[PDB]
């Protein structure tokens, strides 16, 4: 059905939004969890840098994904058909009669026309 | 390189730890690199109970400073990424402003290929074969110039009357009415429209050249030979890449104009009204016969 | 919003996101550098808003796109022949062709 | 990301496991070959990292001490416990603002109901075009 | 016209008369061996045309069917009466007083037989009869 | 004449917007205006053909005719239809109903069905739009009930003036014996269904 | 050089000059006399 087309489509759009945005949420969230220092071995401090790296990079990544979905939604708003034919240039209506003179006279060229007659 | 070093070192971790755990369970030494089992027998390594062992201030100091450097690295990351993203906004906005010039000026918009861009129908006004422009970013242009399959830079339809020597006699060339819209992009949409127009028309015509020979009209297959009176050729083909002679330009007027106007009559005739009495009056197929009836007026004139 | 205007709303919504990263780097700066709880106490009351409110604006752009119900499939055009402006403008040329 | 899963479980296994590991000490046993096989195992006994990177850690110490040269006597760690502790509270406040939020019409499905009976109404007129019963 | 085709391949022409008559110097005993092929078909015959660049795509479709064309020109001409001299000038059918063209169309058929100015139904009749295909035209 | 066809309602709210997705890409628009009289041959004995098709359907196309002009009833073009029913086991498949497309030429027109004695029954007017694809065509519906019997004057009487647009792709086979136009036109109009599927959901309905 | 979530519907090399199949034919043909 045409219904589930656009519906499941837009649902994929919002679901993707849930994806990238929740990604930004949790990844920005747990960096705060990474802040702990005391009570942990210095070698155990080493991973935390890579952790923060993956979180932040996941964030800007998900942002880029949001740019993607946004451009998508742009296309969906804009993929709609033009309401009608749209204005361009209809300026200056052509002569009816110079056309007739070209037709007739250039076809009447070298002819002994006797007007119309009754 | 780096991953080779670290990861293979980790393979040595797995292998030697397997040497340690091979003292008991045998389902562990099995994963060691092939050279090792060929050499050193398993259960070789063994742990010892020993020492706290030692500790130093460098532990806590590096544990602090490295985290500082890490969070600051996150700051530099967020800020410089903010820069690149803002710049991406600055770039991307121009596209959709020019698309204000497109869609907000009411122009076709459709999904496209692997180009990721839009697939606008430049040929929105119609012709024969369908035409959609491949929108394409042009960094030099600030705007984003669009092109199609053309090898030709420009094109239209030259016409002229070859003599017995096939010297020039009558002559002319097609010209579109000039759009003067505020957006040059839309103007080029008009241009590519004009191109697909000349395409579909002359291609349809020479495609129709089929049975041109019934009243002497012929073909080099390049265009329309016109073996009529006094040995002449009204050559009519695609562009590369006194008062009575002005009136020859006027015979050329009826030709140039009324032929394209028959492209229009065939814009009506392609509507497939396909009316029966004409089907009695014609054979094949959808073909307009742009040519013969007019030159039949011409030869009836003769 | 209508026609491009939703898309335009997204267009000026575009720059509304990257600086949120400035707000966030400053969210880190609140204790990493500035050493003040009050700052992130404010920017957690900012970062989540600057992000999520935009996210809601987006999800509503999409759901109300789903209300506007623009078809996704591109129609395969018939070989179009002549729109009226094309035809009569060609006639104008024909006058020029006289 | 998969690597983040790796460091996840690995750091997970560091845990209290280090409490036992600190007393541990590697040594090859009786089946270990003796003539000249040892030195590679000495490399296995060699806990040394990348010399350039250990040099880097030395750089971090000496240059943090250079920062100390810029700042001759400034304790911070004692209240830095409250640096990380303010992280520990502000994360919670952050979570508070998170929980305060609303999160993600259904009426669109009922738009289908408009065409539901309209299909049934499609059945209506055809029944007239068919039977024509009034 | 209702197949009618040419397969294209690769050939060999061993013959001892050139082969071992030299051999072991400027004539290799083996080759070993392969050439070119273009087999005309439909109906009952196969041309073995020379195959040598420079060449264009149109030739096998044309020139072959041009041989076939003048073979049709002589076909009907010898199925025809002596009274009416069919010439290669252009299928000059001679329904006297008029003398008019006989041609078969290139590619899709409906033959390009032509009256000498504007023709009426005659061409239309013979050629729509060609559209009928059945009942060959001579009588 | 074996018509092949489907059905799909279009709410008027989205109608002309659909037309933009139609007429710009199709032949037409062509407004329809045709006065029906589906006379019922009340006859004896059972078993009567009795089926809705079996009842006669004089079909006066009048689309060019004036809404008040008086010569219409037996001067403007008429027609007549019994038509065969659409095929059994034609599930989801386009219905295939053979059709006798009658035509006529005399000042007498309706009279012959009463010369056959047939009784008056229900009446309406095709009044939708039609969009060509060669011999095939789509025929979206409007079937207003006329304001009075044998009265051409509007307003007429849709069951609701929120009238459903019973969209209806179709074709007309000359004879059903060959497989040709069967699968061929079914394919072409299935592709037409793919076209409408960009904005509608047609279905078969039993007939 | 060196060397040198979007859209689906649209308008309605092989750097080898089909050299790949030619090589394949070479595989078939090297032993074509032989096989």
């Amino acid at each position: 059905s045409f219904q589930r087309q656009l519906v499941q489509r837009t649902n994929t759009l919002n679901s993707s939004i849930d994806n990238a945005t929740l990604t930004i949420l949790s990844r920005f969230q747990d960096i705060l969890d990474i802040a702990i220092n005391e009570g942990k071995d210095k070698y155990t401090v080493a991973p935390e840098v890579y952790q923060i790296e993956c979180h932040t990079v996941s964030m800007v990544r998900a942002v880029e994904q949001l740019l993607d979905v946004s451009r998508q939604i742009k296309s969906y708003w804009l993929t709609n058909s033009l309401s009608t034919s749209f204005p361009t240039v209809d300026y200056s209506e052509p002569d009816l009669e110079k056309v007739k003179r070209t037709l007739t006279k250039l076809q009447n060229h070298l002819l002994e026309v006797s007007l119309i007659e009754p | 390189e780096q991953i080779m070093i670290a990861q293979t070192e980790c393979s040595l971790a797995l292998d030697m730890t397997s040497l340690l755990l091979s003292k008991f369970k045998e389902n562990s030494i099995e994963t060691i690199s092939p050279f090792l089992k060929s050499t050193v027998p398993p259960s070789s390594l063994q742990f010892s109970r020993s020492q706290p062992p030692e500790s130093k201030e460098s532990d806590a100091t590096l544990a602090k400073c490295w985290k500082e450097k890490s969070l600051t690295s996150s700051c530099k990351f967020l800020f410089e990424a903010k820069e690149r993203l803002t710049s991406v906004v600055e770039t991307e906005h121009e596209y959709y402003t020019e698309l204000v010039k497109v869609k907000e000026a009411s122009w076709p918009l459709f999904n496209s290929q692997g180009s990721n861009h839009l697939s606008v129908q430049y040929s929105c006004l119609g012709g024969i074969s369908l035409g959609l422009g491949l929108i394409r970013m042009k960094p030099e242009s600030k705007s984003f110039e669009v092109q199609s399959s053309l090898l030709y830079s420009q094109a239209a339809l030259k016409i002229s009357i070859l003599n017995k020597d096939r010297d020039e006699i009558g002559s002319s060339t097609w010209s579109w009415p000039s759009q003067n819209c505020n957006s040059v992009l839309l103007k080029d949409i008009y241009k590519l429209q004009e191109i697909l127009f000349e395409m579909d028309i002359w291609n349809s015509l020479l495609q129709e050249a089929q049975s041109c020979g019934n009243q002497g009209v012929n073909f080099t297959g390049d265009e329309i030979l016109v073996p009529i009176s006094d040995d002449h050729v009204v050559r009519i083909t695609l562009e590369t890449s006194k008062q009575e002679k002005e009136l020859l330009k006027c015979l050329c007027d009826t030709l140039n104009a009324i032929a394209h106007i028959l492209f229009l009559k065939h814009c009506r005739k392609s509507d497939r009204r396909s009316q029966q009495p004409e089907l009695y009056m014609a054979i094949d197929a959808n073909a307009p016969l742009i040519l013969r009836p007019l030159i039949f007026y011409y030869n009836l004139n003769q | 919003s209508s026609d491009t205007q939703q898309v335009q709303n997204i267009l000026e919504l575009e720059a509304k996101i990257p600086d949120i990263l400035s707000s966030a780097g400053k969210c880190i700066e609140a204790i990493q550098l500035n050493n003040s709880l009050e700052d992130f106490r404010k920017y957690s009351k900012e970062f989540l808003e600057t992000v999520e409110f935009i996210s809601t604006g987006l999800r509503r752009q999409a759901l109300e796109l789903e209300k506007a119900e623009v078809p996704v499939v591109s129609l395969q055009p018939k070989k179009r022949y002549a729109s009226t402006p094309l035809s009569n403008l060609i006639f104008d040329q024909s006058s020029k062709l006289i | 990301n998969i690597l983040l899963s790796q460091i996840h479980s690995l750091s997970n296994n560091l845990a209290a496991h280090s409490h036992t590991l600190q007393t541990t000490s590697i040594y090859p046993s009786l089946e270990f070959p003796v003539k000249e096989q040892e030195p590679l195992l000495t490399t296995l006994l060699r806990t040394k990292a990348l010399p350039e990177v250990e040099e880097w850690e030395a750089n971090t110490l000496q240059e943090y001490e250079a920062s100390i040269s810029s700042q001759p006597k400034k304790k911070e760690a004692n209240d830095a416990y409250q640096k990380d502790q303010l992280w520990d509270q502000a994360r919670i406040i952050f979570m508070e603002e998170r929980e305060n939020y609303s999160w993600f019409r259904q009426l669109e499905i009922d738009r289908a109901t408009e065409e539901q009976n309209a299909n049934q109404m499609l059945t209506d007129i055809l029944s007239f075009m068919k039977s024509g019963k009034r | 016209q209702l197949g009618h085709y040419i397969h294209i391949f690769v050939n060999t022409q061993p013959i001892s008369a050139f082969e071992r008559t030299l051999s072991s110097k400027r004539s290799s005993c083996e080759y070993d061996h392969f050439l070119l092929l273009v087999e005309w078909h439909h109906d009952g015959i196969v041309e073995h045309v020379p195959l040598d660049d420079h060449m264009d795509a149109q030739h096998l479709l044309l020139l072959i069917t041009q041989k076939h064309a003048q073979l049709i020109l002589e076909q009907i001409r010898k199925e025809l009466h002596p009274n009416i001299f069919s010439e290669h000038v252009g299928g000059g059918l001679k329904i006297h007083v008029f003398d008019n063209e006989i041609i078969v169309k290139v590619n899709s058929v409906t033959g390009r037989l032509v009256l000498s100015l504007s023709p009426p139904r005659h061409l239309r009749a013979a050629e729509k009869n060609i559209a009928l295909n059945t009942q060959p035209p001579a009588q | 004449m074996q018509e092949l066809y489907l059905l799909g309602v279009v709410p008027s709210r989205r109608f002309e917007a659909v037309v933009n997705s139609l007429s710009k890409t199709l032949d037409g628009p062509k407004t329809i205006l045709e006065f029906w009289v589906v006379y019922r041959p009340k006859d004896v004995p059972p078993n009567l053909p009795r089926q809705p098709d079996s009842w006669l359907r004089l079909c006066s196309n009048i689309e060019s005719h004036d809404e008040t002009d008086t010569e219409w009833s037996k001067n403007t073009q008429w027609s007549m239809y019994l038509e065969g029913n659409s095929e059994p086991k034609r599930e989801d498949k386009c219905g295939i109903r053979p059709v006798n497309r009658a035509k006529l030429t005399n000042g007498s027109v309706t009279e012959f069905v009463e010369k056959m004695g047939y009784e008056f029954s229900h009446e309406y007017i095709i009044q939708g739009l039609e969009y060509f694809f060669f011999d095939t065509t789509v025929r979206i519906y409007q079937t207003l009930i006329p304001s009075q019997q044998r009265s051409i004057k509007p307003p007429f009487h849709p069951m609701n003036e929120e009238q459903p647009w019973i969209l209806h792709v179709y074709t007309h086979v000359a004879d059903a014996s060959n497989q040709v136009a069967m699968a061929k036109a079914e394919a072409n109009l299935t592709k037409v269904k793919t076209l409408l599927s960009a904005f509608c959901d047609l279905k078969n309905v039993r007939l | 050089d060196n060397l040198e979530e979007n859209k689906n519907q649209s308008i309605e090399p092989e750097d080898f000059s089909v050299v790949r199949a030619f090589m394949q034919s070479l595989h078939s043909s090297k032993e074509a006399p032989d096989v």
